Formats: C-alpha cells, sequence, structure tokens
C-alpha cells in the first residue's frame, strides 16, 4: 500500500532554512499545505509551475 | 551506547521523534520511520510516518 | 428526550441541631463555584446523614433593580476562575446558606466553620474572605482547607501519612496536586485553566453553528444533560474518532435528542444528532488544542511534574493515583487515565489508579470528617482573636490546606 | 433573628467612579506581583502548567473526523468530498463561527 497525492498545482510560494507553501486541486476539491524542507528541495529541484499535473510519492 | 552504535545511528540519519529497532548482539540498527505523534509537523514532508509500537520494549 | 431541572426546596430547621457533648457544633461548608455544598457536622453518625442545600452557586438580579435573589431558581455569580472576588453577593449567598439552615439570634453565627477554598488561594483574597467573615458574621473560629485534598482524606485506607498524585476537575481549572509525607508540595504543583463549564460552552457553540435554524432551543440547561448523561471520554480519541467514521457504526451510535413539539418537524423540533460531539466536549481537559488554547493537558502536566523527581519517590508517589471532583464523573476515565500513564512508566513498573467514592460530594464529606475529629486542637484553627493581630492573610499549616508563607499586606 | 444588619464597608464603588464591586482578579494578580517574593515560594500566578511540546493535531471542523485538507478561502479544514461539498454552501457568519472556536486569526 502506498500514500499518494495527485493533483493539478494552483499555487506554489518560496522564501528566503525555508518553508514554503502550495496548492493543489481536483475536480472535486481543493487544498493547501504547508511544506517541510525535504519537499521544498524536491519541488524547487523538479521546477514546478502553476497548471502542471503532478503525482508525488509521498513516503520517498 | 557504545561509539560503533553511535556512529550507525547517525549513519541511518536517526534523530529524535524516530522509530528505531537495535539489536543488541549484532550491533544491527534500523531506523522504521518517524513516529505519527509528530506526523503533523508539517501538512508535506517527504518523511514516512509510523504509529508508536504495540510491543514490548 | 430532554427533561427540566428542578428548584426551590423546603430546607428548613430549627434554631440549632445541637447534639450530645460539646456544644459548639461546627458549619461544613464546600464553597464551590458550580454550586455550594454546606450543612451541620452532626457528630456521633458514621454515615453523614443529610449534606443539606444542594444549590447552584448563581444570583438574580436584573433590570428591576431593587431586590435579589439566591436559592436554585439575567444572573451573576462570585467567582472569577474558582477564586471568590464579589462583596455582597457572597454575603446573599451565605446568607441564604445560614437562613436555610437556621442560627441561634444574636449578632453573630455562634458556631466555628471549615471552609474550601483555590488550591493557591492569593492573599488579598484570603484576607477579604476571613474579613467578609469574621466582620460581619463574628465566627468564633475558623479552618480554610482544598476540596481536594479533604476527597482524598476521605478516601484513604487509613487515618495515616500518604503520598499521591491528585487529579481534580472542577467548574473553571483541573489541578494536579503531588503530595508527600501528608503535606502539598505546592512549589511544583500545576494547573489547567479549562474545566466543564468550557465543555458545555464549547458544547453549545458546536450545536449552533450545527442548527442555526433553531439556536434559542439549545441552552445551558440542555447541554448539561448531554454532557452528563450521554458524553464519554475516549481510551484514545484518534482512534475512536476513526471508528466513528463508517455509517453502518455512526447510526448505531449517534444520539437521538428530541426536542419538545409544538414535514415530521425535525426541520426546527430536531432530533439534535449528537456523534462526534460526544466525544470532543470531554476531551477539552486532555487536548486543550480543540479550543484554541495552548497548554499541555492533563497528560503531558503529569509527565512534566512527575520527571521532577528522584527515579525512586516518583515510583513512590505513582502508587497512589487519585480521580476526584467535577469531571472525572465522565464514563472511561480510569480506563483513559491507566492507559496514558502506562506508556510513561518504566517497562516493567507498577502504579494504581483510584476513583473517589463520590466525586462530587466527597469534598464536602472530607471536610466534615475532617471538622468532627479535629474539634479542639486550637493550633489547627483561626480563632477570632488572632484576626486582630495577624491581618487575614494567615493560615494555620494543617494537612489538607495549603502551604502558608510568611508575608503581609498593607492596609488603613 | 438574622447574623447581623450594622455591615462593615470592605471596598466597594462608594467613594469614587471606579469598579463597582471590587477589582477583577487580573487586578488583584497586579498587586501581587509587587511583593516581596523568594525563589521557593508557592504563589497563585506560577501554578499554571507550560504549554505543550507536540505539534497539534488537525482534526475537521464540521464533524471532527481527522482532516488531511485544509480549504484556499474559508480556511476550514476537512476530511472527504462530501465535507468539501459541505462547506462550499455555508453561509460567512456559520463559517468565522467555526473559525472562532479556535482562536483562529478570525476576529
Ligand atoms: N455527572 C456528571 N457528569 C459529568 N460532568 C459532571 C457531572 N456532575 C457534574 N459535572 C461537572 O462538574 C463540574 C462542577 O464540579 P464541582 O466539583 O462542583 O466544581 P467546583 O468545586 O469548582 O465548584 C461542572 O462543570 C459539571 O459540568
Amino acid at each position: 500500500e502506498t500514500e499518494i497525492i495527485e493533483g493539478e498545482v494552483v499555487e506554489i510560494q518560496i522564501d528566503r532554512s525555508k518553508v514554503g507553501k502550495l496548492t493543489l486541486k481536483t475536480t472535486e476539491m481543493e487544498t493547501i499545505y504547508d511544506l517541510g524542507t525535504k519537499m521544498i528541495e524536491s519541488l524547487t529541484k523538479d521546477k514546478v509551475q502553476a497548471g502542471d499535473v503532478i503525482t508525488i510519492d509521498k513516503a520517498t | 551506547l557504545d561509539p560503533s552504535i553511535f556512529e550507525s545511528l547517525q549513519k541511518e540519519r536517526v534523530e529524535a521523534g524516530d522509530v528505531i529497532y537495535i539489536e543488541a548482539n549484532s550491533g544491527a540498527v534500523k531506523r522504521q520511520g518517524r513516529c505519527d505523534t509528530y506526523a503533523t509537523e508539517f501538512d508535506l514532508e517527504a518523511e514516512e510516518y509510523v504509529p508508536l509500537p504495540k510491543g514490548d520494549v | 428526550p430532554f427533561r427540566d431541572a428542578r428548584a426551590a426546596p423546603d430546607p428548613v430547621l430549627e434554631a440549632g441541631p445541637v447534639a450530645h457533648g460539646p456544644l459548639p457544633v461546627p458549619l461544613v461548608l464546600d464553597n464551590g463555584s458550580f454550586q455550594v455544598r454546606a450543612g451541620w457536622a452532626c457528630p456521633g453518625q458514621d454515615p453523614g446523614p443529610e449534606p443539606r442545600l444542594q444549590f447552584r452557586a448563581v444570583c438574580a438580579r436584573g433590570r428591576g433593580g431593587a431586590r435579589g435573589a439566591s436559592g436554585p431558581q439575567m444572573l451573576r455569580s462570585p467567582f472569577d476562575r474558582n477564586v471568590p472576588v464579589n462583596l455582597e453577593l457572597q454575603e446573599l449567598l451565605l446568607d441564604y446558606s445560614f437562613q436555610h439552615l437556621g442560627v441561634s439570634s444574636q449578632g453573630c453565627v455562634d458556631h466555628p466553620i471549615v471552609l474550601t477554598e483555590a488550591v493557591c488561594n492569593p492573599l488579598y483574597s484570603r484576607q477579604m474572605m476571613s474579613e467578609l467573615l469574621f466582620e460581619c458574621y463574628g465566627i468564633p473560629k475558623v479552618a480554610y482547607g482544598i476540596d481536594s485534598l479533604f476527597s482524598f482524606y476521605h478516601n484513604k485506607p487509613k487515618n495515616s501519612m500518604c503520598s499521591g498524585l491528585i487529579i481534580s476537575s472542577g467548574y473553571q481549572c483541573t489541578h494536579v496536586l503531588p503530595i508527600l509525607e501528608g503535606r502539598l508540595d505546592a512549589k511544583n504543583c500545576k494547573r489547567i485553566n479549562l474545566g466543564g463549564s468550557q465543555a458545555a460552552g464549547y458544547l453549545q457553540r458546536l450545536l449552533q453553528l450545527k442548527y442555526p435554524g433553531h439556536l434559542a432551543a439549545i441552552t445551558l440547561s440542555r447541554m448539561e444533560e448531554i454532557l452528563h448523561e450521554h458524553s464519554y471520554i475516549a481510551e484514545d480519541y484518534v482512534e475512536e474518532l476513526h471508528k466513528w467514521r463508517c455509517p453502518d457504526y455512526y447510526e448505531n451510535n449517534v444520539h437521538k435528542m428530541q426536542l419538545p413539539f409544538s414535514v415530521f418537524n425535525l426541520a426546527a423540533y430536531h432530533q439534535l444528532f449528537v456523534g462526534t460531539e460526544r466525544i470532543r466536549a470531554p476531551e477539552i481537559i486532555f487536548q486543550p488544542s480543540l479550543i484554541g488554547e495552548e497548554q499541555a493537558g492533563i497528560a503531558e502536566t503529569l509527565q512534566y511534574i512527575l520527571d521532577r523527581y528522584p527515579k525512586d519517590i516518583q515510583e513512590m508517589l505513582v502508587q497512589n493515583v487519585f480521580l476526584t471532583g467535577g469531571n472525572t464523573m465522565y464514563p472511561g476515565m480510569k480506563a483513559r487515565m491507566e492507559k496514558e500513564l502506562l506508556e510513561m512508566r518504566p517497562f516493567r513498573s507498577s502504579f494504581q489508579v483510584q476513583l473517589a467514592s463520590n466525586p462530587v460530594l466527597d469534598a464536602w464529606y472530607g471536610a466534615r470528617d475532617w471538622a468532627l475529629n479535629h474539634l479542639d486542637d486550637n493550633e489547627v484553627w483561626i480563632t477570632r482573636k488572632e484576626y486582630e493581630e495577624k491581618g487575614g492573610e494567615y493560615l494555620k499549616e494543617h494537612c489538607a490546606s495549603n502551604i502558608y508563607v510568611p508575608i503581609r499586606l498593607p492596609k488603613q | 433573628k438574622d447574623p447581623n444588619f450594622v455591615h462593615s464597608g470592605h471596598g466597594g464603588a462608594v467613594a469614587g467612579k471606579k469598579n463597582r464591586t471590587w477589582k477583577n482578579l487580573k487586578q488583584i494578580l497586579a498587586s501581587e506581583r509587587a511583593l516581596p517574593w523568594q525563589l521557593n515560594d508557592p504563589n497563585y500566578f506560577s501554578i499554571d502548567a507550560p504549554p505543550s511540546f507536540k505539534p497539534a493535531k488537525k482534526y475537521s471542523d464540521v464533524s471532527g473526523l481527522l482532516a488531511n485538507y485544509t480549504d484556499p478561502q474559508s480556511k476550514l479544514r476537512f476530511s472527504t468530498i462530501e465535507e468539501f461539498s459541505y462547506i462550499r454552501r455555508l453561509p460567512s457568519d456559520v463559517v468565522t463561527g467555526y473559525l472562532a472556536l479556535r482562536k483562529a486569526t478570525s476576529i
């Protein structure tokens, strides 16, 4: 079994350790998440942009 | 713990609040994830959280 | 379906029920924040026969201005967070209590009294409570003690020296009291700024937001019923609420609270379905973060005081964990407390959790049994003349009482 | 008959515009912090339990079940899709009403 995120990204924010935030959407719901450090490294590495559709292996 | 075991904990990237298995004979050390009491530290973070063990210490 | 509460009983007595032996039978007065409990010591009878005057500690005086009323019947009450801080609204609460119990006649109450007070009581507050007592009512001698510690004194296996933690939870506070060799270790005692008042307030505001169509139908006296009769405390909250998540369990366990009637009438005369709400109201004392409030809660606090001792005396004082007062009445409380305690002890070690024989009345019965024993121990009491040389900020250090410190208050 | 009638003037607002019966508890405590206390002494203003160390769990507003999610506009938090459908149909009044239970930004 796996915990998986999948959705369209609607907003992504970063600061000058670092703390950022993003919002995701499906056809049926929305959420905002606060990001820990290791996700900030992953999201900044892969140049995610608003309107992208993405899937995340939560555990990894 | 002896400093050899401490080196092994450090190599596994263990910190306080992690859930750990030590085998005292082998000197084997295994990280099993963060304890779920801290699962709300952030909304998204890359760790995997496990419940506090129900077995004997 | 909801009930309504009773009011206006018939307590009337003769001028003094004086028994054989010593004539100055003391009044035993539990000066509670939710309700007052008061009566004659009635010595020489093993079961306390009549703790009379079970009544809510609230008074009426409205837009009429010219009169006020005091018994069970806009409203006011004399406390701020379990310390009394009102003048005449305390007097007319005492007056009610004395008059319904009977009194001699002359310009004083002829009988000595034992009176409950806050776990710590501010010096100014103690001074005022002494002044408002010796000046107006002229009592010969007075004793102050703590509700919880009287309830412990009542529930002890023996009339002997002991150690324990007391867990106490009344209207507007819960306290954790470590006691050693009969003495409250008040240097490292702690309290939590929440209690059963705040639970009812939260459960009200929830159901108001759940059914805006009839704000007026739901009110404190009806919140009392669901919180007393129909609510329980989880063994583990995030697991209980998880088994409440599936509809087939929900429908079998949700509570159907029928309002009184004048579409099947529920669009206004609803059945007020309470599910998860019947857990979220009790849980406030273990997780104050269900409200806004950032405090440790009854779980982290107990560990945080228990790790401030040598490892031997921990294993001593945990041998008597005692539950008393108000909120401990919830079903499942012992089980939740002993499970939460099992995680924060050495792996093979032992502990014991005792629940008070009657969690709400044992504070009064304790004060009874205490005063009925210590009648003539004149080092224990404050005599009427002592208050004329010590200004009222003064206390006598008996067991089941707050720790005294040498201090004085300027007044003119 | 009655215990007494010539009751003393303890401190009520007969002599001036000041607060009616007596000072509130906060004002009393402000006058107790002035005294010559010492480091071992019990008190009423140093018995408060400490703040919690652990981060807080996140339960949903409208049902109390665990909430993975929070809505970016209303700022309420919810567990499932039907709950997200439900919240979007609420008026502003009950929305700010729920947030006020948690002393969130809502004032
Ligand atoms: N049977 C009960 N079940 C649940 N809560 C109860 C019960 N009886 C009383 N309470 C709660 O007890 C509290 C009052 O307890 P009490 O010991 O009289 O307080 P205090 O000593 O501070 O005046 C109230 O908030 C009330 O909600």
